């Protein structure tokens, strides 16, 4: 069997555990969204090759600097987000997230995935955000940070519609077995 | 599941959509616990118990690895059972903060992370030692793969599950943090949960100190082994001497890494640098050697020294020396990243405050 781990590292509330439910799923959580995701190996097929693929959120571990590290050891891939309805999760990729997944995790493919595309074009959050002279982040934008960062490569999805959430992970998948 | 859709099947018709969301997260929490109570059964009983009996390793090696794992079981059966308990009354859970608070709060509180913390300080350390023992002994790289073999370890390792206690400890905040959400505010159940929840991120914050302070000492013990204090006994000058003897195991770490010193005409040093409660130190890594040698100072007193960030250069920073006795020294240091010069100055700033 290929057994391969993946970690999900990002701010909070940038929705990692509801990106991790509905991939290993198939499926939005309809009734109840769920705070806990466990540990979980997905099957997933890329290239003709069976891949086990551990999923790990991180969710809850963001203001602990030293416990964080613990979930590092041995990954494969790394699945950094950020919330396309909010540019201070992105200017936290460069200032927080890689500089960190790049100390414990050294050569490891980093995929960069903006989630809640759906809000691009949300009138409530583009009101929210010119409050404070911001605007939903632009594809160019994350594709930009993607280059500046070396990822593998640059995605976008959106948890609530299911659109994109099998591609972003396929992604991840390729760049483990790279 | 769902808790809308097994209990409370005929009772859910008459509540409210936020008592219905109340009693999903609940039944989330519940279920979760119990979950989380079979993985470290899984532990006990595949890992533990058996390497236990079959001396797969020395007592001493695995008192390290599981530290209190019979002590970590109760702790969560105990508060499992109180659990079953509440449901037991009836499907619709009326107060939980009192659970809650016998849990998270005063002796339950204390007792709660100290026990997180013997289980978890350690471990990255030990799981190193298990990664070693399977690569040098093939009885023991035999034993790990047929324990892992069992369904219950549902295609994971022994490394990706003994993580479990520590993942389950960052969940509670998030799971009382949505218990809030949806209980009626201005009630002593509101009040007391959120006593609860700021208890928990207070016992994140104990177990978070103790992995730190066993992992900085254990890092520190191996930098005092190739640490070469060769060039210093008698050194060039006497603002350096008293550091022959450094030994870094008297130290607390705060932070390290790696950074360019910008010594000369266009000359630099890429050094290794331990940021210490009282002292910066500055070691050449040859390659498995530590090297403390002098011209500049390899040790800086913090207490007499300031920082400065660099205009033109959003990588950089100075390290001024106060000291009258210290000639002209500024020490121009580089950071990886802008970012990581940031992380630089704000600890060393702090550090200095505090020096």
């Amino acid at each position: 069997a290929i057994r391969k781990k993946l970690v999900i590292v990002g701010d909070g509330a940038c929705g990692k555990t509801c990106l991790l439910i509905v991939n290993s799923k198939d499926q939005f959580p309809e009734v109840y969204v769920p705070t806990v995701f466990e540990n979980y190996v997905a099957d997933i097929e890329v290239d003709g090759k069976q891949v086990e693929l551990a999923l790990w959120d991180t969710a809850g571990q963001e203001d602990y600097d030293r416990l964080r590290p613990l979930s590092y050891p041995d990954t494969d891939v790394i699945l950094m987000c950020f919330s396309i309805d909010s540019p201070d999760s992105l200017e936290n990729i460069p200032e927080k997230w890689t500089p960190e997944v790049k100390h414990f995790c050294p050569n490891v493919p980093i995929i960069l995935v903006g989630n809640k595309k759906d809000l691009r074009n949300d009138e409530h959050t583009r009101r929210e955000l010119a409050k404070m002279k911001q605007e939903p982040v632009k594809p160019e934008e994350g594709r930009d940070m993607a280059n500046r960062i070396g990822a593998f490569g640059y995605m976008e999805c959106s948890a609530k519609t299911k659109d994109g959430v099998r591609e972003v992970f396929e992604m991840a998948t390729r760049a483990a077995l790279q | 599941q769902n808790w809308q859709h097994t209990v409370g099947k005929d009772v859910v018709a008459g509540l409210t959509q936020r008592e219905i969301d109340r009693q999903e997260v609940i039944n989330e929490l519940f279920v979760t616990e119990a979950s989380h109570l079979r993985t470290l059964r899984v532990l006990d009983l595949i890992f533990y118990q058996r390497m236990k009996k079959e001396n797969l390793m020395p007592r001493e090696e695995l008192a390290r690895l599981f530290p209190n794992l019979p002590e970590l079981i109760e702790i969560h059966n105990s508060w499992c059972e109180a659990m079953k308990k509440l449901r037991e009354e009836g499907p619709i859970i009326k107060e939980i903060s009192d659970l809650m608070l016998a849990r998270f709060d005063g002796p339950a509180r204390e007792e709660l992370q100290q026990v997180a913390a013997q289980f978890c300080s350690y471990q990255s350390i030990a799981l190193e030692l298990i990664k070693t023992k399977q690569r040098k002994e093939s009885r023991f790289q035999l034993f790990m793969q047929e324990a892992e073999s069992h369904p219950q370890c549902r295609r994971l390792q022994l490394r990706d599950l003994i993580i479990s206690e520590m993942q389950r400890l960052t969940k509670y905040p998030l799971l009382l943090e949505s218990i809030i959400k949806h209980t009626e505010g201005g009630t002593s159940e509101h009040e007391k949960l959120c006593r609860a929840r700021d208890q928990c991120r207070e016992i994140l914050k104990y177990v978070n100190e103790a992995v730190k302070q066993t992992e900085n000492r254990h890092r520190l013990e191996g930098y005092q082994k190739r640490l070469d204090a060769t060039a210093l006994e008698r050194a060039s000058n006497p603002l350096a001497a008293e550091f022959k003897s450094l030994d870094l195991t008297t130290r607390k770490m705060i932070h390290e890494g790696p950074l360019t010193w910008r010594i000369s005409k266009d000359k630099t040093l890429d050094l290794h640098v331990l940021l210490l409660e009282d002292l910066l130190v500055l070691l050449q890594k040859q390659d498995e050697k530590l090297l403390l040698k002098c011209t500049f100072s390899p040790v800086l007193k913090l207490n007499a020294v300031l920082i400065r960030s660099v205009a033109t250069d959003k990588r950089a920073f100075f390290i001024i020396c106060t000291s009258k006795l210290g000639p002209p020294q500024i020490y121009e240091l580089v950071a990886l990243t802008s970012s990581d010069k940031n992380t630089w100055m704000e600890l060393l700033e702090e550090a200095v405050r505090n020096a």
